[PDB]
Protein backbone atom coordinates (compact mmCIF):
# COMPACT_ATOMS: atom_id res chain seq x y z
CA UNK A 1 0.00 0.00 0.00
CA UNK A 2 3.20 2.54 -0.02
CA UNK A 3 3.85 2.29 -3.47
CA UNK A 4 0.71 4.29 -4.06
CA UNK A 5 0.16 6.51 -0.93
CA UNK A 6 1.61 9.97 -1.97
CA UNK A 7 4.76 11.68 -0.86
CA UNK A 8 7.00 8.90 -0.88
CA UNK A 9 10.40 7.73 -2.53
CA UNK A 10 10.23 4.55 -4.92
CA UNK A 11 13.43 3.14 -3.93
CA UNK A 12 13.46 3.41 -0.53
CA UNK A 13 9.84 1.09 -0.41
CA UNK A 14 11.82 -1.32 -2.57
CA UNK A 15 14.25 -1.43 -0.42
CA UNK A 16 11.30 -2.85 2.62
CA UNK A 17 10.72 -5.87 0.23
CA UNK A 18 14.32 -7.00 0.48
CA UNK A 19 14.10 -7.01 3.94
CA UNK A 20 10.62 -9.15 3.73
CA UNK A 21 12.14 -11.09 1.29
CA UNK A 22 14.62 -12.33 3.45
CA UNK A 23 12.74 -12.51 6.68
CA UNK A 24 10.64 -14.96 5.13
CA UNK A 25 13.04 -17.73 4.66
CA UNK A 26 14.65 -16.94 8.20
CA UNK A 27 11.47 -18.43 9.76
CA UNK A 28 11.24 -21.24 6.90
CA UNK A 29 14.91 -22.42 8.24
CA UNK A 30 14.17 -21.99 11.78
CA UNK A 31 10.91 -24.56 11.40
CA UNK A 32 12.64 -26.49 8.52
CA UNK A 33 15.30 -27.47 11.12
CA UNK A 34 14.18 -27.74 14.61
CA UNK A 35 10.97 -29.51 13.05
CA UNK A 36 13.20 -31.74 10.54
CA UNK A 37 15.06 -34.14 12.91
CA UNK A 38 15.08 -32.89 16.45
CA UNK A 39 11.58 -33.65 17.07
CA UNK A 40 11.19 -36.56 14.96
CA UNK A 41 13.82 -38.83 16.87
CA UNK A 42 12.27 -37.51 20.00
CA UNK A 43 8.55 -38.83 18.31
CA UNK A 44 10.68 -42.37 16.99
CA UNK A 45 11.84 -43.95 20.25
CA UNK A 46 9.19 -42.58 22.54
CA UNK A 47 6.34 -44.55 19.87
CA UNK A 48 8.00 -47.08 20.49
CA UNK A 49 8.56 -47.46 24.36
CA UNK A 50 4.65 -46.31 24.88
CA UNK A 51 3.91 -49.45 22.85
CA UNK A 52 6.30 -51.78 24.80
CA UNK B 1 -12.52 34.44 -24.79
CA UNK B 2 -9.93 32.53 -27.25
CA UNK B 3 -7.74 35.64 -27.31
CA UNK B 4 -5.44 35.20 -24.47
CA UNK B 5 -5.54 31.27 -23.96
CA UNK B 6 -2.79 32.39 -21.49
CA UNK B 7 -3.48 31.58 -17.94
CA UNK B 8 -5.76 28.46 -18.91
CA UNK B 9 -2.65 26.34 -20.27
CA UNK B 10 -0.54 25.87 -17.45
CA UNK B 11 -3.59 24.54 -14.75
CA UNK B 12 -3.21 21.81 -17.98
CA UNK B 13 -0.01 21.13 -17.10
CA UNK B 14 -0.47 20.41 -13.76
CA UNK B 15 -3.19 17.64 -14.26
CA UNK B 16 -1.29 16.22 -16.97
CA UNK B 17 1.87 16.49 -15.08
CA UNK B 18 0.70 14.19 -11.80
CA UNK B 19 -0.91 11.51 -13.96
CA UNK B 20 2.38 10.75 -15.95
CA UNK B 21 3.34 10.27 -12.12
CA UNK B 22 1.08 8.53 -11.19
CA UNK B 23 1.49 5.96 -14.34
CA UNK B 24 5.51 5.64 -13.29
CA UNK B 25 4.37 4.87 -9.94
CA UNK B 26 1.35 1.60 -10.42
CA UNK B 27 4.05 0.91 -13.36
CA UNK B 28 6.80 0.04 -10.19
CA UNK B 29 4.05 -1.58 -8.34
CA UNK B 30 4.15 -4.55 -11.08
CA UNK B 31 7.81 -4.71 -11.08
CA UNK B 32 8.42 -5.82 -7.88
CA UNK B 33 5.45 -7.71 -7.25
CA UNK B 34 7.67 -9.69 -10.39
CA UNK B 35 10.10 -10.31 -7.81
CA UNK B 36 8.37 -12.15 -5.14
CA UNK B 37 6.89 -14.27 -8.07
CA UNK B 38 10.55 -14.99 -8.75
CA UNK B 39 11.32 -15.42 -5.73
CA UNK B 40 8.95 -18.10 -4.63
CA UNK B 41 9.02 -20.10 -8.07
CA UNK B 42 12.84 -20.49 -6.73
CA UNK B 43 12.49 -21.71 -3.31
CA UNK B 44 9.52 -24.23 -3.63
CA UNK B 45 12.07 -25.84 -5.79
CA UNK B 46 14.01 -27.08 -3.22
CA UNK B 47 17.00 -25.43 -3.51
CA UNK B 48 17.38 -22.72 -0.48
CA UNK B 49 21.29 -21.59 0.58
Amino acid sequence: EQYCAPDTDIRGVDAQIKNYLDQIKMARAKFGLENKYSLKERLSTLTKELNH
Amino acid sequence: KLENLKDKLPDIKSIHSKLLLRIGKLQGLYDSVQVINREVEGLSEGRTS
